[PDB]
C-alpha cells in the first residue's frame, strides 16, 4: 500500500513498454502478462464481496484469451517459421490471433465480462487502469493490420457499436454507463484498421484523455445517475459545467474534440468506396449520445435532489490531470485538422 | 504514409529533414496558447478560488507549458505534410505512364428543362 | 562505532543464521570484481572450441600457416 | 513496433541469427533466401517477386510437399501384394 | 535431382573398426594437405555432389596412414587399441600408462608429432579449382530495390484536410 | 531400453497386489469402518472443507519451483557463453529471489 | 512396434478428455500426471532430456500445491466420480469418438482431417531430423542460455518479484 | 534384459533385511535385544514377514474409494524401485543423457503414494495425515534442488557418470562443508524413518497411508518407504563421497561403496532413535525462514567459484 | 504433419475445458495448466525438428509464465471461499 | 563426415532403382528435378527420405535418444 502499491502502478506501464517496444511474439505474451499480475491486486485494494467476483472474472476472461493468443504464436512456428511482429501469413492463425484481441477490443461477442468489473473496482483511481489497459493490445494490432482476414475484423466493429448502444441504456449504475461506453468506441477502433492504420492511434489519445477526465470528475464519490445528480444543488456548481462538456463530447458532436473521430473514421472509409457499412456507423451512433445525453439532465435539470446534508468544507482532491486535459477534451477543433499527420 | 521507408523508426525530432522553417507567430500557435489560459480559468472552478481571471499566477506554467509541446507539435505537423508531398510528386515522375494529360475540348451535355 | 560493531553484535544474539547470509553472500558479489584471475577463466572458455575448424582461403595473410606444429595465429599456452 | 528500440539492442528473435555457440539450423539454407528477398520494401508488401522462394520455405519446415510425395511410394508397395515384388535391402 | 555414379568413389573405402581412429589424434597431424582442401571446398560449395573428387583422396591417404603403423611398432599400437576398448570412452584417462609404451616406437621413425595443445583452425589454400566463392542459391533478386528519391520538401503549399 | 526397464519393475508391483488379493479369502462382514485408527462412529461425514492455514506459503512454492527450473542452466550452459556477461545475469535471478524472501519476513503469515 | 511417439500420443488425448468432461480435481488431477508423464515422453523421443524432464519438475509440483485445495475451499463435499454422473459420462462417450474414431482412419492411407493439412503415415518420418552435430549436439542440448537474450532473465525475474509482493495483497 | 530382474528382487530382499536393522541397531540405541527367537540371530523373521502380510491378512477399507487406494501402492514401489535404474554405481543400466534429472523428478513422483492415500477413505480422519504429509515435503522440494545446484556447478554437469570421476583425490565434503550438512537433514523431505521426519509414524496422530491401507497394501509401503531411505543414503556416497574409481578393477569399487553407504544406512535409524518430532509449524520454519537463505547465500557462493577459478567440465 | 494433429486435437478438448464451467471453480486453473501444457509440446516439436538452438530458451520462459497466472488465480480462489463458504460458479451476486 | 556423406549417396541410388521399378505403367512420376524448385543448394534431409522399407534398420537409425545404447 505505501511504498510497493508505486511498483505494482510502474510494471503496469513496465508491461505496456515491452508490448510498445518489440520485435519476438513471445515478448509481448510477456506484456500481456505483466498486466494480469499487475492489475488484479489494484482491482482488490479494500477486498470486498463485490471485488472478489469482478477479479476472478477479469482474471478467467483475460487469461484464457491471452492463451488462444499463444496458439497464434505457435502456428508462426509450425507455418511461415520466423519469430517476427509483422505477418501471421496463415488464414488460419489469423483466426484465433484476431478472436484473442477480440476479448479485450472487438467486445462485439465478448462484452459480457465488462459491466461486472468496472462496478467491481471500489475506487475511482482503478477505473482509470481499464481505459488505460486498452492502449497495450491495441499496439499489436497496428503491427499486424495486413493478412487478417477483414470479413472478420469488420463484424467486430458494427455488432459491437449495436450492443454497445444497446448495453448503457437500461444501466442506472454510473460505472456501468461508462462500461459500455468503452465497447461505444471500441467499435469505431477495429473499423480503421483495416482502413489506413494511421488516426487510429490519434482515435486512442481522443478516447484516454476524454474517459480519464471523467472519472476524476468522479472524484467526489459517484456511483450512480442519482447520487451524481446531487452536485450542482449541493456540492460545486461550476463542477458540473465540466462533467456536461466531457459528456457532449464523448457523444460525437462538431464544436468539441469528440467529432474528430467521427471526421477522419470516416473519410478515410470513403476513400476505399464504401457507402453502407459508414451509414450503419452514423446511426447506431445516436444510441451512443443517449447514454450521456440522460447523464447531462443530472447538470441541466432541477430533479430535486438536495437531501438533509449540505457540505461547507472545500474538497481537496488528488486530481492528476483535471485542469490540463480537460481543455483539450472540449475546444480542440480549431488546432485539430493538421495533427493527424502529428500523431504518426 | 504510416510506416517509415527513407526516415530512420523511433525519433522525436526529424533531423534527418530539419530544412523546412518553423512558423513564427503563427496564427495556430495563438489558439494553443489561448487554450493554456483556457485551462488556468477552469482550474480555479475545480479547486475553488476567487476569481477566473484575476485569480492566481500559477496560470503562466500553463500557458507556457501548452505552447512549449505545442511548438513541437505544429513542427511535426508541418514535416510529415511535407513528406507526404515529396513522396507524392515522386511517384508520378518514376512512373509517367500512370497520369495522363488532356486538356481544351468541347463536348455535348444534356440539358435540363425547367 | 554506531552502527558497524554495535549493531552487528545483535545479530549474532538472535537469529545467528541472518549473520552468513548477508556475509557469504555479499562476498560472492565483491570478489570476482578485484581479485586477478577472473579473466584467465574466459580465455580457457573460448579456446574450448566445440564445433569444427573451417579453412580459410589464403591470399596474403598473416599468421596463418598449415596444420603441423608452426608458430601461427595464437594457440594456448596458459599453464601447461 | 510502435515506438523501436535506439542504441540498446535486445533481438536475437529471427531465424537465422548468430547462433548459441556455432551450431546452424536446419532450416538455414532456405532460411538465408528469405532474408536476401525481403529486405526491400517492395516485395513483401508486393508479395509475388518472393513467392518462389516463400513456397520452397514452406517445403522446410511442414514438409508437406515431400509427405505426399513419400505417400504414394508407400502406397504402392503395399498395393502390389503377391504381384510385383522387389526387396534389394 | 541429378545424383552420383553407382560406381561411387574411392575403392575399398573406410576402416574395418572405429574407436581405433579415435584413439590416435596423429592424424591431424600427418596428411592434413588433402583434409584441409576437401573442408575448404564443401563450406564454400555446400554440395556433396561437387567436391567429391577431393574426397576421394582424404580416404586414399588415410589407407596409406594405417599402413605405415602396421609395418613398424605394430605391437605397442595393438596393446593400446586393446586398452581403449577395454574401457568405456574414457579416451586418454588410465590408459596414460601404456600411452608411455606408444608413441616412443614412433619417434624413431620421421612420422611423429605431437597435438600439444590445440590446432586452433589454420588456413591455407594450395588448390583452388575453379576458385568458387560465387555461387549460394540464390537465382533472383527480386525488382532489385524500391524506387527512392531524395531532393528535400520546401513546404507544400495548403494542408490536405478540409479545413486549412 | 528405458521404455522395456520401467514397465519391467512396474508390471512386477502391480503382481505382488495380485498375489496379496485373491489368496486371503474366507469371510467379509459389514465390519470395516469409516474413520479406524482411534474407533468410535465418525462424526464428521464424508467430506468437508476444512482449508487455511498454509495458504500463502503452499501459493509461493508454485511461484519459486519456476525460478529454480530457470536456475538449471547454470552448471549446464555456462561452457560456450562469456562468464562476465553471464556473472551479472546469473546473480540476479537470485538476488531477487532473496528480495521476495525479505517482503515474506514482513508477516508470513497464520503458518 | 515402428510407431514410438504416436502411441504415447493417444494416452496424451486419453488423460486430456477428463477436463472438458469434469470429473473433480482428484480424478481430473491424475490427468496432470498420467497424460503429463507420458507428454514428457513425447518431447523426450523427439530429443533433449533437459527440457522433457522439465515438465515433470513442475507440474507435479505445482499440482501438489493445488491438491493443497483439492482437500481444501470448495471441492469437500463429495469424490464426484465421472462413471456416475450422466451429465458427466455424456461428454467423455463423446470426448472418446474424438479420439478412438480419429485412429480408425489412420490405419490405412492417409488419415481424415479437419484442418488442410493431411496426417499420411509416417514412422520413419516421425523424427525427420539428421545427425549433423556430433560434439555439443542438438538444438536442446544448449537450449537454456543467459547470453544473447539479456532482456529475457531481467522481466522473468520481474515477474517472479511481482507475484510474492501482490498475493500479499490479495491475502 | 536380465539386468533389472537383478535388480528389483535382490533389492526387495535387502529392504526385507532391513526390517533386522530397524530393531537390531535401533534396539541397541535404546539398550534392548532386538532380533534373537526366530533365526540364529533372528536372520529368518524378515523373510516370515513376506509370509505373514501377504498371503493371510485380507483387509479391503469400508466406505473406500473406486480404482484409487489399490492403485497407490502400485504407485508406491513402481516410482521408488525405478529410481535404482539411473543410479550411476560401478556401471549404470542405461546411463541417462542428464542424470540427476531423472532423479529429482521420480522422488517428487514418490510423494504422490502418500498423497493418494488421502482420498484413499473418503472419511476426514485420514486426510488429516496426507495434508500434513503435503507441507512435510513440499517445503523440502525447494532446497533439494538448490543444494544439487550447487554442488553441480562445482563438478561436472547433471550425468551421474561424471560424479564418479570429479573426486579422485578428495571428497566433496570438504568443499562443501555446509551444503554436506544439509544432506543430512534435506533427504528426510520424503517420510521416511526419522526424527524430522514426514506424517507417517504414529506418535501424536495417527498413522498416515497406514490407518487406511490394509496389511497387504499397508505391507507394501513399507517395502516402498524404506527403500528410499537406502536410495538417499547411496545419493549421498555419490555426490559427496567417492574415494576411487578404477574401470580395470570393478570389485576393488563394489567393497569400498558398500562401506561408505552402510556407514550412512546406520545415521538415520541413528537420527530416529536420538530425537522427537519437529511439529508440523516449526519443520516450515527450520526451512523457509532460517536455511533457505542459508543455502542461497552458499548458491550465490558456488556461481561465482568457477569464474573466480577455472571450473567448467 | 503427423505427431501436430494429435497435440492439436488434445488442444481443442482442453479449450472447451476452460469455456466448461460446472459447480466448482477449481476445473478451470486445471484447465489453465492444462491448455498451457499442451502449447508446450506444440513449442517443443516445431522448435526441435527445425533446429534453432537460440529459440529452444523460449518455450522454457513460456513453461515459467505458464504458471505465472495459475499461481495468482489459485491464490485468488482462497479469498473467494473467505467471502463465502465454498467456490462456486453458480453462486454469483454481480450483474 | 566424409563416411557420412558415403552412405547417404549409397541410400539415394538405392531410392532412384526402386522409384523406376515401381512406376512403369499408369503413374506419373518423373524424380526429375526432385521437389525442390529451388535446385541450387540442394539438401541432403536423409531422415525422413532415406530407407524407405525394412523396419528392423530404421528403427534404429531413427532413435538415438531412445533405448540409447
Amino acid at each position: 500500500n505505501p511504498i510497493i502499491f508505486i511498483i505494482i502502478l510502474l510494471t503496469i506501464m513496465l508491461g505496456t513498454i515491452i508490448v510498445m517496444i518489440s520485435s519476438h511474439w513471445l515478448l509481448v505474451w510477456i506484456g500481456f502478462e505483466m498486466n494480469m499480475l499487475a492489475i488484479i491486486p489494484i482491482m482488490m485494494k479494500n477486498h470486498n464481496p463485490r471485488a472478489t467476483e469482478a477479479s476472478t472474472k477479469y482474471f478467467l476472461t483475460q487469461s484464457t484469451a491471452s492463451m488462444l493468443l499463444m496458439m497464434a504464436v505457435i502456428i508462426n512456428l509450425m507455418f511461415s517459421g520466423q519469430w517476427t511482429v509483422m505477418k501471421l501469413f496463415n488464414p488460419m492463425a489469423s483466426m484465433l490471433m484476431t478472436m484473442a484481441l477480440a476479448m479485450k477490443l472487438g467486445m462485439a461477442p465478448f462484452h459480457f465480462w465488462v459491466p461486472e468489473v468496472t462496478q467491481g473496482i471500489p475506487l475511482s483511481s482503478g477505473l482509470i487502469l481499464l481505459t488505460w489497459q486498452k492502449l497495450a493490445p491495441m499496439s499489436v494490432l497496428y503491427q499486424i493490420f495486413p493478412s487478417i482476414n477483414l470479413n472478420l475484423i469488420l463484424t467486430l466493429s458494427v455488432l459491437s457499436i449495436l450492443i454497445g448502444g444497446w448495453g448503457g441504456l437500461n444501466q442506472t449504475q454510473l460505472r456501468k454507463i461508462m462500461a459500455y461506453s468503452s465497447i461505444a468506441h471500441m467499435g469505431w477502433m477495429t473499423a480503421v484498421l483495416p482502413y489506413n492504420p494511421t488516426m487510429t492511434l490519434l482515435n486512442l489519445i481522443i478516447y484516454i484523455i476524454m474517459t480519464s477526465t471523467m472519472f476524476t470528475m468522479f472524484m467526489a464519490n459517484s456511483t450512480t445517475t442519482t447520487l451524481s445528480l446531487s452536485h450542482t444543488w449541493n456540492k460545486t456548481p461550476i463542477m458540473t459545467v465540466l462533467i456536461l462538456a466531457t459528456l457532449l463530447s464523448m457523444g460525437g458532436l462538431p464544436p468539441l474534440s469528440g467529432f474528430m473521430p467521427k471526421w477522419m473514421i470516416i473519410q478515410e472509409m470513403t476513400k476505399n468506396n464504401s457507402i453502407i457499412l459508414p451509414t450503419f456507423m452514423a446511426i447506431t451512433a445516436l444510441l451512443n449520445l443517449y447514454f450521456y445525453m440522460r447523464l447531462t439532465y443530472s447538470t441541466t435539470l432541477t430533479m430535486f435532489p438536495s437531501t438533509n446534508n449540505m457540505k461547507m468544507k472545500w474538497q481537496f482532491p488528488l486530481m492528476k490531470k483535471m485542469t490540463f486535459l480537460p481543455t483539450m477534451v472540449v475546444l480542440s477543433t480549431m488546432m485539430l485538422p493538421l495533427t493527424p499527420m502529428l500523431s504518426v | 504514409x504510416x510506416x517509415x521507408x527513407x526516415x530512420x523508426x523511433x525519433x522525436x525530432x526529424x533531423x534527418x529533414x530539419x530544412x523546412x522553417x518553423x512558423x513564427x507567430x503563427x496564427p495556430r500557435l495563438a489558439f494553443v496558447g489561448f487554450l493554456g489560459y483556457c485551462s488556468g480559468l477552469i482550474d480555479n472552478a475545480i479547486r475553488r478560488r476567487p476569481v477566473l481571471l484575476a485569480g492566481l499566477h500559477r496560470q503562466l506554467l500553463y500557458i507556457t507549458s501548452f505552447v512549449f509541446v505545442g511548438y513541437y507539435l505544429l513542427k511535426r505537423q508541418d514535416y510529415m505534410y511535407a513528406v507526404r508531398d515529396h513522396d507524392m510528386f515522386s511517384y508520378i515522375k518514376s512512373h509517367x505512364x500512370x497520369x495522363x494529360x488532356x486538356x481544351x475540348x468541347x463536348x455535348x451535355x444534356x440539358x435540363x428543362x425547367x | 562505532a554506531e552502527r558497524v560493531a554495535a549493531f552487528l553484535k545483535n545479530v549474532w544474539a538472535k537469529e545467528p543464521v541472518l549473520v552468513a547470509s548477508f556475509a557469504i553472500a555479499g562476498l560472492a558479489v565483491i570478489l570476482p570484481t578485484l581479485s586477478p584471475y577472473t579473466k584467465y577463466s574466459l580465455m580457457i572458455n573460448x579456446x574450448x572450441x566445440x564445433x569444427x575448424x573451417x579453412x580459410x582461403x589464403x591470399x596474403x595473410x598473416x599468421x596463418x600457416x598449415x596444420x603441423x606444429x608452426x608458430x601461427x595465429x595464437x594457440x594456448x599456452x596458459x599453464x601447461x | 513496433q510502435k515506438r523501436l528500440g535506439v542504441d540498446l539492442d535486445r533481438w536475437m528473435t529471427i531465424q537465422s541469427a548468430e547462433q548459441p555457440h556455432k551450431i546452424p539450423s536446419r532450416c538455414h539454407a532456405f532460411e538465408k533466401e528469405w532474408i536476401e528477398c525481403a529486405h526491400g520494401i517492395g516485395s513483401i508488401r508486393a508479395e509475388k517477386e518472393c513467392k518462389i522462394e516463400f513456397e520452397d520455405f514452406r517445403e522446410c519446415l511442414l514438409r508437406q510437399k515431400t509427405m505426399k510425395r513419400l505417400h504414394a511410394i508407400r502406397r504402392q508397395r503395399e498395393k502390389l501384394i503377391k504381384e510385383g515384388k522387389y526387396t534389394p535391402p | 535431382e541429378l545424383p552420383s555414379l553407382e560406381d561411387l568413389k574411392v575403392q575399398e573405402v573406410k576402416v574395418s573398426s572405429s574407436v581405433l581412429k579415435a584413439a590416435a589424434h596423429h592424424y591431424g597431424a600427418q596428411c592434413d594437405k588433402p583434409n584441409k582442401e576437401f573442408m575448404l571446398c564443401r563450406w564454400e560449395e555446400k554440395d556433396p555432389r561437387r567436391c567429391l573428387e577431393e574426397g576421394k583422396l582424404v580416404n586414399q591417404c588415410a589407407l596409406e596412414f594405417f599402413r605405415q603403423i602396421k609395418r613398424h611398432c605394430a605391437e605397442p599400437f595393438t596393446e593400446y587399441w586393446t586398452c581403449i576398448d577395454y574401457s568405456g570412452l574414457q579416451l586418454f584417462r588410465r590408459c596414460r600408462k601404456q600411452q608411455a609404451q606408444f608413441d616412443e616406437c614412433v619417434l624413431d621413425k620421421x612420422x611423429x608429432x605431437x597435438x600439444x595443445x590445440x590446432x586452433x583452425x589454420x588456413x591455407x589454400x594450395x588448390x583452388x579449382x575453379x576458385x568458387x566463392x560465387x555461387x549460394x542459391x540464390x537465382x533472383x533478386x527480386x525488382x532489385x530495390x524500391x524506387x527512392x528519391x531524395x531532393x528535400x520538401x520546401x513546404x507544400x503549399x495548403x494542408x490536405x484536410x478540409x479545413x486549412x | 531400453n528405458l521404455m522395456l526397464a520401467l514397465l519391467t519393475n512396474f508390471t512386477l508391483a502391480t503382481l505382488l497386489v495380485i498375489i496379496a488379493f485373491w489368496l486371503p479369502q474366507l469371510n467379509v462382514y459389514s465390519e470395516k469402518t469409516s474413520p479406524y485408527e482411534c474407533g468410535f462412529d465418525p462424526m464428521g461425514s464424508a467430506r468437508l472443507p476444512f482449508s487455511m492455514k498454509f495458504f500463502l506459503v503452499a501459493i509461493t512454492f508454485l511461484l519459486f519451483d519456476l525460478e529454480i527450473a530457470l536456475l538449471l542452466p547454470l552448471p549446464w550452459a555456462s561452457q560456450t557463453a562469456n562468464l562476465n556477461t553471464m556473472l551479472t545475469m546469473a546473480l540476479f535471478l537470485i538476488i531477487l529471489l532473496a528480495v521476495s524472501l525479505a517482503y515474506e519476513w514482513t508477516q508470513k503469515g497464520l503458518e | 512396434m515402428l510407431y514410438i511417439v504416436f502411441i504415447l500420443s493417444v494416452i496424451f488425448v486419453m488423460g486430456f478428455v477428463g477436463f472438458s468432461s469434469k470429473p473433480s480435481p482428484i480424478y481430473g488431477g491424475l490427468g496432470l500426471i498420467v497424460s503429463g508423464g507420458v507428454g514428457c515422453g513425447i518431447v523426450l523421443n523427439f530429443g533433449g532430456s533437459f527440457l522433457g524432464l522439465m515438465v515433470f519438475l513442475i507440474y507435479l509440483g505445482g499440482m501438489m500445491v493445488v491438491f493443497g485445495y483439492t482437500t481444501a475451499m470448495a471441492t469437500e463435499q463429495y469424490p464426484e466420480i465421472w462413471l456416475s454422473n450422466k451429465a458427466v459420462l455424456g461428454a467423455f462417450v463423446t470426448g472418446l469418438l474424438m479420439e478412438f474414431f480419429m485412429v480408425y482412419y489412420v490405419l490405412k492411407d492417409k488419415e481424415v482431417e479437419v484442418v488442410f493439412e493431411f496426417n499420411g503415415l509416417g514412422d520413419w518420418v516421425i523424427y525427420d531430423t539428421g545427425d549433423s552435430g556430433f560434439f555439443s549436439e542438438e538444438a536442446m542440448g544448449i537450449a537454456a542460455l543467459y547470453s544473447y537474450g539479456t532482456w529475457l532473465v531481467i522481466v522473468t525475474g520481474w515477474s517472479l518479484l511481482i507475484g510474492v509482493v501482490v498475493i500479499m495483497e490479495i491475502t | 534384459m536380465i539386468n533389472i530382474l537383478m535388480l528389483i528382487i535382490p533389492i526387495l530382499l535387502a529392504v526385507a533385511f532391513l526390517t533386522l536393522v530397524e530393531r537390531k541397531v535401533l534396539g541397541y540405541m535404546q539398550l534392548r535385544k532386538g532380533p534373537n527367537v526366530v533365526g540364529p540371530y533372528g536372520l529368518l523373521q524378515p523373510i516370515a514377514d513376506a509370509i505373514k502380510l501377504f498371503i493371510k491378512e485380507p483387509l479391503r477399507p469400508a466406505t473406500s474409494s473406486a480404482s484409487m487406494f489399490i492403485l497407490a501402492p502400485i504407485m508406491a514401489l513402481g516410482l521408488a524401485l525405478t529410481m535404482w535404474i539411473p543410479l550411476p554405481m560401478p556401471y549404470p543400466l542405461i546411463n541417462m543423457n542428464l542424470g540427476v534429472l531423472f532423479m529429482l523428478a521420480m522422488s517428487s513422483l514418490a510423494v504422490y503414494s502418500i498423497l493418494w492415500s488421502g482420498w484413499a477413505s473418503n472419511s476426514k480422519y485420514a486426510l488429516i495425515g496426507a495434508l500434513r504429509a503435503v507441507a512435510q515435503t513440499i517445503s523440502y522440494e525447494v532446497t533439494l534442488a538448490i543444494i544439487l545446484l550447487s554442488v553441480l556447478l562445482m563438478s561436472g554437469s547433471f550425468t551421474l557418470s561424471t560424479l564418479i570421476t570429479t573426486q579422485e583425490q578428495m571428497w566433496l565434503i570438504l568443499p562443501a562443508w555446509p551444503l554436506a550438512m544439509m544432506w543430512f537433514i534435506s533427504t528426510l523431505a520424503e517420510t521416511n524413518r526419522a526424527p524430522f521426519d514426514l506424517t507417517e509414524g504414529e506418535s501424536e496422530l495417527v498413522s498416515g497411508f497406514n490407518v487406511e491401507y490394509a496389511a497387504g497394501p499397508f505391507a507394501l509401503f513399507f517395502m516402498a518407504e524404506y527403500a528410499n531411505i537406502i536410495m538417499m543414503n547411496i545419493f549421498t556416497a555419490i555426490l559427496f563421497l567417492g574415494t576411487s574409481h578404477n574401470p580395470h578393477m570393478p570389485e576393488l569399487y563394489t567393497i569400498n561403496f558398500t562401506i561408505k553407504s552402510l556407514l550412512l544406512t546406520m545415521s538415520f535409524l541413528w537420527i530416529r532413535a536420538s530425537y522427537p518430532r519437529f511439529r508440523y509449524d516449526q519443520l516450515m520454519h527450520l526451512l523457509w525462514k532460517n536455511f533457505l537463505p542459508l543455502t542461497l547465500a552458499l548458491c550465490m557462493w558456488h556461481v561465482s567459484l568457477p569464474i573466480l577459478t577455472s571450473g567448467i567440465p | 504433419s503427423m505427431v501436430y494433429m494429435n497435440i492439436m486435437m488434445a488442444f481443442t478438448v482442453s479449450l472447451v475445458g476452460l469455456l466448461m464451467y460446472r459447480s466448482h471453480l477449481m476445473s478451470s486453473l486445471l484447465c489453465l495448466e492444462g491448455m498451457m501444457l499442451s502449447l508446450f509440446v506444440m513449442a517443443a516439436l516445431t522448435i526441435l525438428n527445425s533446429h534453432f538452438t537460440l529459440a529452444s530458451m523460449m518455450p522454457i520462459i513460456l513453461l515459467v509464465f505458464a504458471a505465472c497466472e495459475a499461481a495468482l488465480g489459485l491464490s485468488l480462489l482462497v479469498m473467494v471461499s473467505n467471502t463465502y463458504g465454498t467456490d462456486y460458479v453458480q453462486n454469483l451476486n454481480l450483474l | 563426415l566424409q563416411a557420412e556423406k558415403d552412405r547417404r549417396v549409397l541410400q539415394m541410388l538405392r531410392e532412384n532403382l526402386e522409384e523406376e521399378a515401381t512406376v512403369m505403367k499408369d503413374x506419373x512420376x518423373x524424380x526429375x528435378x526432385x521437389x525442390x524448385x529451388x535446385x541450387x543448394x540442394x539438401x541432403x534431409x536423409x531422415x525422413x527420405x532415406x530407407x524407405x522399407x525394412x523396419x528392423x534398420x530404421x528403427x534404429x537409425x531413427x532413435x538415438x535418444x531412445x533405448x540409447x545404447x
